[PDB]
């Protein structure tokens, strides 16, 4: 079936829990939770645009000129992408800066490009590249959450000036009257949040695991 | 420049010792301590051989042979 | 726009560059590019010297031939199971090593 | 063969550059109104209609000081005269450097400061913006013959500013560039004083 | 000369010398039955030449040496052989081994032994060979044969014999009292060795908490010209013999190199009285000294024990066991083994048979490694233990060769001083005893390797013989 | 002077813990030493060659012909153009020096910091030798963090994290604690 | 299974050490809780009880032995930290200072014996950069029974709740206690000799480059808890070299990075963060300047003779 691949593509391989790639806008970009989800979004969607490119092109490609040809065919779609989000989401660009940008770099949307959509279909490789998509906007989102509730208090925040005003139901505040620990917000506070969302993952792991036999 | 076996089941020996060129049977033994070690051990009635073919007492041996003796 | 000219210079330049250069001979799968003993046994009645063991053995080890002489094996058995099959009364009996003073060692401190 | 081997990349490469100059001729346009009514609502932050009577984004001076450097001085003249000056300055604060706006008059009294960007630390420094607090709006009467050069300082340094709890710098930053700015003013008068 | 010390670390137990060095040197009864163990010495073990229900005297040699490196075992006391079989051991372990059980007759008579004349006025290997021919084995915990040690000595130049008296270890005394009442042996024994090694000076050192037996060295050595006695300090890891070479010389032994290198010899001091009686009287190695201690003891001695006497008729010798013995080592107890039970013999290299009760052992609760570097400041050969102990523990034997484990002389002077009780001596053993494994297997592979290839060589050579053999004879046919 | 800047890109301004740059690589080969060592260096050559070739191309190029918005790809193109090149012609070359620096190829030419550090030296407005000097400072600051954190790791390989923790997630959470030590050099250049 | 030697033992234990090192810490520790008055005893028993039961749930956590809580490691971290906090300081701040320290940096790699930081220089970085605030409030000096300090229940509502020749006498005796420590042989004098010679050669020379700009640097020289930094804290056995080389890089390089980050930087609190450098870059000079051994030179060749 083709859609046991979206569905092995969120937790038994994820970009920033199993392969470890993409740290850099995982731990970048992830103050608050709807940067992160921003972030995620549009790096799904250029990861299931470039797959498809790829896939369709996929028969065309010399084997030893093969990184720079796909690295350009992210590029210039990344550009669009960014020749997007500065006409139309300008208040997001702001926010991501750099990062936005930086998706051609991006591993994991590299590694999928070469070691996935090389070899299958155009509908296997669009279905794996939303997966992991998704998977990496779960990832963002938890770790968010979980760094903006140590850092200020408040879940999902400014969603009307930066995802549109038609997702204001997604504000909610916890711990009212909070100052909030200023190291959470801090590079530090990314890390930590990192390795023991990795250890949590490893114990959940082992005790699925354990109910299974 | 030889080896000898003493193939008994209780104990098996092995002693290495080195000869003259153009030494036999019979002064390898007398000379590799064989005989006072075990004193049990007769010369004419027991059996010697080569690398598992039958030798007399006083047949040439060349370089890196084992002497075995057993029953 | 003459920019199509600056850009197709560059790539077919450095396509080019690895073409000749060519002629000189994932992100994961690079990092990994980047980093009982048995011996035999021969009694003292079941053999009656028929020296098939010593006709099937690449090692030296079992000693004797003729008749009714009791082959014994030396300390170089393997376990490579040539003798057991080549005698016909099957005699061979195979077993393994046995704990003696020279081949005991230290043992592990448990946990700390 | 590397003949293909090449143009290949060649054709990509050009494809990919085609593609993004129908893409800018949509879209230059739509981003360069974008940054400057976002500008122009920045301009009617420290400043009203009724000061000004023409086109302030239209007749932007180029002065060069001994300090600053170039300046990016903006008027506001209503019939033939100088009624007020908006510009900008640079400070380093803590965590990097800071834009602020200022907006003063023809008489060297402030109309209103405030900041564009500035990188520090939240929950402990935001209180210059002036969406979340009212120390920003400290300088809206002063000038520099009310004020002598003993004042112009947080009251850690001994000035009559007060400064944010867990903070002097910021406020060290942004009294220093409004100083500044009002002494810049003082310098090059007639043009930028009347 | 001129003592340079440094060591380079070194600890400072209680030396407990002093319940014990106050009696002479006592002697036993003859005991009914002896155990002489066929291997005493280090290299290859010795062949049996007698067999049950002989009859032999004192000083025959029941097994002889089938090599170079061994040397023969002679029989303590006159009696008849009943065994040839299995015998317990003086090892951890328990297991038994191969050995000849002797029942002493009760008679004593000695062997017409073939007396020396005039034995400094031979050749060198004659002497050699007459050592070869009496079983020293170097008493000194080493149990390395003093032939061979010699042999190796006259091929090089020597400028120094040294003798090895600095006795260190807590609790033993035999060495004290061998050279407080044997002082003309020791000394003529030296003037043979260097007689057979052409060498310049004997240097024989003693320890500084020894007074009586410097002083009665330097009595016994002061008409003699070259022979010198030096006071070494007291210091545990004094008596090695890499330490006293660096104490004396002031250099160092190279690694992987014998002291012969360093122009130096080093024998210890019942090494060179058993020399002396083999060379001056033809007399064998039947007997040795051995020390008695501990407070589990009641008359704690040093006692003249004929080799392959059982260890529970030297406790009853010396009084008996006043009290519950929580250990029963055999050895100092920085170097001491676990003795399993009583009917254990005395080997040649056996030292000392302490007898430690509860309150002088030390409790010990393991703990993590706090990284203190005491191990560091302690350690003789200047190596790093504790990171010896970390790839030791993680089985990376490779990678604790690295550190110092090849240099490694098991002297103990880690646990002696670790904060957190760790038993790094304990690992460092484990860690040796999986590589000597692994290199034995290697050895046998190779050896077996050898073997099938040069059997499978003279086997196509012989049929390939015949083949053309049987070949030229049909066509003559 | 130019010392200060390099050692304010060194330490001040390091391009991993108060940069974002580099982690993916970074967090994957430093469990062994000896291939951080070769990485360090093959990324701090790349880096400075490749900062050299990106103000040559905006500079000469892209400027005066008036198109910028095709940096982020031009820059990379000839990044990959450069990469390739160097390590394919290093596999046959000289077969001594694929023992150190060619090996560690494809890791390098994206890792997000040979492409992020171009973009903030134009930000800048940078000349050459100025962004030489800033793209070899990014490179002597990887290379040394990476050295660090390599050595960190091979110490906690022997020692006693627990099950649940031992491997990558005590690497992030020592990699946490090495940027909360390298905070104190905040505004010292 | 059979035992192993030696069968002797010198009496060291980690216990006798750490409750050492908390004796000589003892005299300073007095004089400053009595010039400070009530709220620093507060603050200093609840920092050790919060470090000792955070060590109990770990030490339960983990399934190690609950003896490991009775050598004194947590019990030295929480007084460490204690007497390195501002002295009027709340409650919370001294609970999460124990709490980032023993959890964080030290039980979370294992436990004693296996970090690879300075768990209290860890937790005083983290207190200063999480609430800058707190953290950068020093009170002033209030004697106990002075008529001017508050009383017992002031002081309650100061620390808990929300309610709002002195200088040289306290380093004298961390100095004797340090000196007393070198005596003892517990701490290598080579790491403070170090710190206190580097620190004290760049500012002499400083001040006599700029006398007009630098000379601000030696009257308050010992200025930031250098005494301290130099004796108590840099000398941590598991993060610091085992060799002798090693400690004198280790005590020059951490007194540059005190200089340095204490003139040039802007952070006073300079010590923290020159020990946290240092004990990162601990393993490679371990690594890389190993002892000689015996018979080899320093490259690890057999000696030539
Ligand atoms: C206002 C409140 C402020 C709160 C924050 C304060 C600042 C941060 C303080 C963090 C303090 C952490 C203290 C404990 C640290 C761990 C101590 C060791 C525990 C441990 O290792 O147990 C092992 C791991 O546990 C597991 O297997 C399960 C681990 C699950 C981790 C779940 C993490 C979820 C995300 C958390 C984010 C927030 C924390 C990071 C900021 C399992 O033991 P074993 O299996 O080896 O032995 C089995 C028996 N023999
Ligand atoms: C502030 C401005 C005004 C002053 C201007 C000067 C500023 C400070 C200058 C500091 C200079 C530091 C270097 C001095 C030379 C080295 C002194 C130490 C000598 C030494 O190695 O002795 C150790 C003990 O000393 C120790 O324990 C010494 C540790 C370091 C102490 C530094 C201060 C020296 C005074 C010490 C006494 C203080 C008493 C206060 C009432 C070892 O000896 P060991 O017995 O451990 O050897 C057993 C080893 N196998
Ligand atoms: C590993 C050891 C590191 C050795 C480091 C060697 C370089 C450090 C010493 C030289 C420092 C020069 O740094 C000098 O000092 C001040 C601190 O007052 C720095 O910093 C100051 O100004 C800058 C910008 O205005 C801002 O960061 C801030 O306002 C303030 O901290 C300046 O950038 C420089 O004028
Ligand atoms: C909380 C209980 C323990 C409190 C007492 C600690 C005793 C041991 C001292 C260790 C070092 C403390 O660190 C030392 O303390 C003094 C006195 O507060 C600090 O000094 C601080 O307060 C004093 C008095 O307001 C002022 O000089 C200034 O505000 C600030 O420097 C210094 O930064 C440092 O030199
Ligand atoms: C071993 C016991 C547990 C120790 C650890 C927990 C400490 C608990 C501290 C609770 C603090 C509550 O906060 C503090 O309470 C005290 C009394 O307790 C109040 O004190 C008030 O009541 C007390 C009597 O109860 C009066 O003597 C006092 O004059 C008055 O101020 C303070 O105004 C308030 O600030
Ligand atoms: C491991 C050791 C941990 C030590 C922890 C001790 C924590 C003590 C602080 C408890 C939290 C606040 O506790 C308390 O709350 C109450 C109201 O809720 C307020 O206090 C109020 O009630 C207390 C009774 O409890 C009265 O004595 C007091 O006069 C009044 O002000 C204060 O805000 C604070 O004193
Ligand atoms: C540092 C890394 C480890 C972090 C571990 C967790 C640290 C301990 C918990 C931190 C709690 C943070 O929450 C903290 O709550 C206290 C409650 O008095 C707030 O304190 C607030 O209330 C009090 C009393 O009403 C006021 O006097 C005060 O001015 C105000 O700040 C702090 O401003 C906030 O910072
Ligand atoms: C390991 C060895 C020890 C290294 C320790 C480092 C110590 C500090 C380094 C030297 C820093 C001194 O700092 C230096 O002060 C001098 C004072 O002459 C200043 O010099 C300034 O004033 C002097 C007059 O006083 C003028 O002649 C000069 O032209 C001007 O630059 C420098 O601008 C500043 O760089
Ligand atoms: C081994 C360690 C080596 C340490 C580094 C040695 C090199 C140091 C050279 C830098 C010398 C200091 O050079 C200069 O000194 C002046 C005093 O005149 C200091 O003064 C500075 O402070 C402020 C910030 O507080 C700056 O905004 C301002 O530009 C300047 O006045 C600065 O620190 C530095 O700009
Ligand atoms: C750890 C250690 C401890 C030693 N202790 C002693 C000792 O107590 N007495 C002694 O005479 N030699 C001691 N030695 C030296 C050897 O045991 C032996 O004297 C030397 O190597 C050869 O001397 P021999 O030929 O007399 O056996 C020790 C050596 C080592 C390595
Ligand atoms: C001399 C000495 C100094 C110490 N200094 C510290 C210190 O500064 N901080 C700390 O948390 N523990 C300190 N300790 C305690 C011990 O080193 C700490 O438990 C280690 O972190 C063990 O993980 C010290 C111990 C000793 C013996
Ligand atoms: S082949 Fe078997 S039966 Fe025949 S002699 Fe050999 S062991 Fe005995
Ligand atoms: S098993 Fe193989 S090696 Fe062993 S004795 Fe038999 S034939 Fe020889
Ligand atoms: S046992 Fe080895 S490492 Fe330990 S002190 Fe003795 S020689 Fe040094
Ligand atoms: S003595 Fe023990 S605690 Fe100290 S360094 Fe050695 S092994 Fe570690
Ligand atoms: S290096 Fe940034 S995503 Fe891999």
């Amino acid at each position: 079936v083709p859609w046991q691949y979206f569905t092995s593509a969120l937790w038994q391989y994820n970009v920033a829990l199993v392969q470890m790639l993409a740290l850099c806008p995982t731990l970048a970009v992830t103050t608050t939770a709807t940067n992160g989800l921003g972030m995620g979004l549009a790096t799904t969607l250029v990861l299931v645009m470039t797959n498809a490119l790829i896939s369709s092109m996929r028969h065309t490609i010399s084997p030893e000129v093969r990184n720079p040809v796909m690295i350009g065919v992210i590029a210039g779609v990344v550009t669009l992408t960014d020749m997007a989000m500065n006409a139309w989401m300008h208040e997001l660009y702001k926010v991501l800066g750099l990062f936005i940008a930086l998706i051609v770099t991006n591993c994991a949307v590299l590694g999928r490009a070469e070691s996935f959509c090389l070899r299958n279909p155009v509908i296997p490789s669009i279905l794996d590249g939303a997966g992991m998509g998704a998977g990496f906007t779960a990832v963002l989102v938890v770790i968010g959450g979980i760094r903006e509730i140590l850092g200020s208090g408040t879940l999902f925040s400014q969603a009307s000036s930066l995802l549109g005003s038609h997702f204001k139901w997604m504000e909610i505040t916890v711990i009212p009257d909070f100052q909030g620990i200023l190291l959470a917000i801090l590079p530090p506070g990314a890390f930590i949040v990192l390795g023991f969302l990795l250890a949590a993952k490893r114990v959940i792991d082992r005790k699925r695991a354990e109910r299974r036999q | 420049r030889v080896s000898v076996v003493y193939a008994d089941p209780a104990k098996p020996l092995q002693l290495s010792c080195k000869v003259e060129d153009g030494c036999s049977v019979e002064q390898a033994i007398q000379q590799s301590g064989v005989l006072r070690c075990c004193p049990d051990i007769d010369l004419k009635k027991q059996k010697v051989g080569v690398f598992g073919k039958f030798v007399k007492l006083d047949s040439p041996l060349k370089d890196g042979d084992r002497i075995e003796i057993y029953q | 726009i003459e920019a199509t000219l600056a850009l197709t210079v560059m790539g077919v330049l450095l396509g080019c560059g690895l073409g000749l250069a060519a002629r000189k001979f994932g992100v994961g799968l690079a990092e990994k590019l980047a980093a009982a003993p048995m011996l035999a046994r021969v009694e003292a009645s079941q053999c009656i010297g028929c020296t098939r063991c010593y006709r099937a053995c690449p090692t030296d080890a079992i000693v004797g031939a003729s008749g009714q002489v009791h082959v014994v094996l030396e300390d170089a058995c393997t376990g490579c199971g040539k003798c057991r099959d080549a005698c016909p009364e099957d005699c061979v009996l195979l077993i393994p090593q046995e704990q003696t003073l020279d081949t005991w060692r230290w043992d592990k401190p448990a946990a700390a | 063969m590397v003949a293909y081997q090449g143009l290949s990349l060649g054709l990509v490469c050009a494809v990919v550059a085609l593609l993004l100059l129908t893409g800018n001729i949509m879209t230059h346009g739509t981003i360069a109104e974008q940054q400057m009514q976002d500008r122009l609502a920045t301009l009617r932050e420290v400043l009203p209609q009724s000061l000004y009577d023409n086109n302030p984004l239209a007749d932007s001076f180029k002065v060069q000081d001994a300090e600053l450097g170039e300046v990016e001085v903006l008027p506001a003249r209503l019939q033939g005269k100088l009624t007020a000056v908006v510009f900008q300055g640079r400070n380093i604060g803590y965590g990097g450097p800071i834009e602020q706006m200022m907006s003063v008059d023809a008489q060297g009294k402030i109309l209103g400061v405030r900041v564009l960007t500035h990188k520090e630390t939240p929950g402990l420094a935001d209180k210059i913006e002036a969406s979340r607090s009212d120390w920003i709006k400290v300088f809206d009467g002063l000038s520099l013959e009310n004020t002598a050069l003993d004042k112009w300082k947080v009251k850690k340094d001994g000035g009559q500013f007060d400064q944010f709890a867990g903070a002097t710098i910021t406020p060290r930053a942004v009294v220093k560039t409004v100083l500044q700015g009002l002494q810049f003013q003082a310098r090059h008068a007639e043009q930028l004083k009347a | 000369y001129f003592n340079l010390s440094s060591i380079r670390g070194g600890v400072h137990p209680a030396a407990h010398k002093d319940l014990s060095a106050a009696l002479p040197i006592g002697s036993l009864p003859l005991p009914p039955r002896l155990y002489l163990p066929l291997r005493q010495h280090a290299g290859a073990e010795a062949l049996p030449m007698v067999a049950v229900g002989d009859k032999v005297l004192k000083g025959q040699l029941l097994a002889f040496p089938p090599t170079e490196v061994s040397a023969p075992v002679h029989a303590p006391t006159s009696g008849r052989i009943v065994a040839i079989g299995p015998v317990p051991a003086p090892h951890p372990s328990g297991l038994t081994t191969t050995g000849i059980v002797l029942e002493s007759d009760g008679e004593d008579r000695w062997i017409d032994l073939d007396v020396s004349t005039d034995p400094f006025a031979e050749d060198p290997l004659v002497l050699a060979d007459r050592v070869a021919k009496a079983g020293i084995v170097g008493l000194g915990g080493a149990i390395f044969p003093a032939a061979v040690k010699l042999k190796q000595g006259t091929r090089h130049e020597i400028k120094t014999v040294l003798v090895n008296g600095s006795e260190c270890e807590p609790y033993l005394t035999c060495d004290d009292r061998i050279m407080r009442e044997r002082a003309e042996a020791i000394v003529d024994g030296a003037r043979l060795i260097q007689h057979i090694l052409r060498a310049y000076s004997v240097v024989i050192a003693i320890e500084d908490n020894k007074p009586e037996a410097l002083a009665a060295m330097r009595a016994a050595a002061e008409h003699f010209g070259a022979i010198e006695v030096m006071a070494v300090p007291a210091l545990y890891p004094m008596g090695s013999a890499k330490q006293l070479i660096q104490a004396v010389t002031g250099r160092e032994v190279p690694a992987g190199g014998r002291s012969t290198d360093v122009g130096v010899l080093v024998h210890n001091a019942g090494t060179v009285y058993a020399i002396q009686q083999a060379l001056r009287f033809g007399r064998p190695l039947i007997s040795r000294v051995v020390t008695v201690s501990g407070a589990c003891v009641k008359t704690p001695q040093n006692l003249d024990v004929l080799i392959g006497t059982p260890v529970q008729a030297l406790i009853d010798a010396c009084g008996g066991l006043s009290g519950d013995p929580q250990q029963l080592l055999l050895g100092g107890p920085m170097m001491g083994a676990v003795l399993p039970s009583t009917e254990v013999p005395v080997i040649k290299g056996a030292t000392g048979l302490l007898a430690l009760a509860r309150h002088e052992l030390p409790n010990k609760d393991p703990a993590p490694c706090i990284r203190c570097a005491s191990c560091v400041d302690a350690c003789p050969m200047g190596l790093t233990p504790l990171d010896m102990a970390l790839y030791a523990r993680a089985d990376d034997y490779d990678g604790a060769s690295e550190y110092g484990l090849r240099d490694c002389i098991l002297c103990g002077c880690c646990s002696y001083v670790c904060p957190s009780h760790i038993p790094l001596v304990h690992y460092f053993q484990y860690a040796k005893g999986q590589q000597d494994e692994r290199r034995s297997a290697a050895r046998k592979s190779d050896y077996i390797k050898r073997q099938t290839e040069v059997r499978a060589a003279r086997l196509a050579e012989e049929e390939a013989a015949k083949a053309a053999a049987k070949a030229a004879k049909e066509a003559a046919k | 002077e130019y010392v200060l800047f390099l050692l304010g890109t060194v330490l001040v301004h390091n391009v991993v813990l108060v940069g974002f740059l580099g982690l993916c690589p970074f967090m994957g080969v430093s469990s062994k030493l000896d291939p951080s060592i070769g990485l360090a260096v093959a990324t701090t050559l790349v880096m400075g060659l490749g900062g050299a070739s990106s103000w040559l191309l905006e500079h000469y190029v892209l400027l005066p012909l008036g198109i910028g918005f095709i940096r982020i790809l031009a820059y990379i193109v000839v990044i990959a153009g450069m990469v390739q090149l160097i390590e394919m012609i290093i596999r046959k070359a000289s077969p001594s020096l694929y023992r150190s620096l060619g090996i560690y190829l494809p890791l390098i030419t994206t890792n997000c910091a040979v492409l992020g550090v171009p973009l903030l030296s134009v930000r800048e407005g940078h000349d050459l030798t100025m962004a030489v000097l800033f793209g070899l400072g990014s490179g002597l600051g990887f290379s040394l963090i990476m050295i660090i954190f390599a050595g960190l790791r091979e110490r906690l390989a022997l020692a006693n994290v627990p099950a649940a923790f031992s491997g990558p997630p005590i690497a992030f959470v020592t990699a946490g604690l090495l940027a909360l030590a390298f905070m104190g050099f905040g505004g010292l250049i | 299974s059979v035992a192993a030697g030696p069968f002797a033992h010198d009496r060291s234990s980690v216990n006798r050490i750490m409750l050492d090192v908390c004796l000589a810490l003892t005299p300073a520790t007095l004089f400053g809780l009595v010039m400070f008055g009530w709220p620093a005893i507060n603050l200093w028993l609840v920092t050790c009880v919060s470090a000792l039961a955070i060590e109990a749930a770990c030490l339960r956590l983990l399934g190690q032995p609950m003896r490991r809580l009775l050598d004194g490691s947590a019990l030295l971290t929480g007084w460490l930290l204690a007497i390195s906090l501002p002295p009027w300081a709340p409650w919370w701040i001294g609970v999460g200072g124990s709490l980032f320290a023993i959890g964080i940096g030290k039980q979370l790699y294992g436990g004693i014996g296996q970090n690879p930081f300075n768990p209290a220089m860890l937790a005083r970085v983290a207190l200063l950069i999480a609430f800058p605030l707190q953290m950068t409030t020093w009170a002033l000096p209030h004697p106990l029974f002075s008529s001017s300090a508050p009383g017992f229940f002031d002081s309650l509502a100061i620390t808990f709740a929300g309610a709002p020749s002195l200088g040289e006498t306290s380093e004298l005796l961390l100095l004797v206690g340090g000196v007393w420590l070198v005596l003892r042989r517990i701490i290598h004098w080579e790491i403070p000799v170090a710190i206190l010679a580097s620190v004290f050669v760049m500012a002499t020379l400083a001040y006599l480059i700029n006398p007009e700009r630098y000379a601000g640097g030696l009257y308050q020289l010992t200025s930031g808890g250098l005494i301290l930094c130099a004796f108590f804290i840099a000398t941590d056995p598991v993060t610091s070299p085992i060799s002798r080389v090693g400690r004198l890089i280790f005590g020059v390089g951490c007194g540059v990075l005190i200089y340095v980050i204490r003139t040039w930087g802007s952070f006073p609190e300079a010590a923290a963060f020159a020990v946290l450098f240092m004990n990162a870059l601990t393993p490679l000079i371990d690594r890389y300047w190993r002892p000689r051994a015996y018979g080899r030179n320093v490259r690890g060749k057999p000696l030539v003779a």
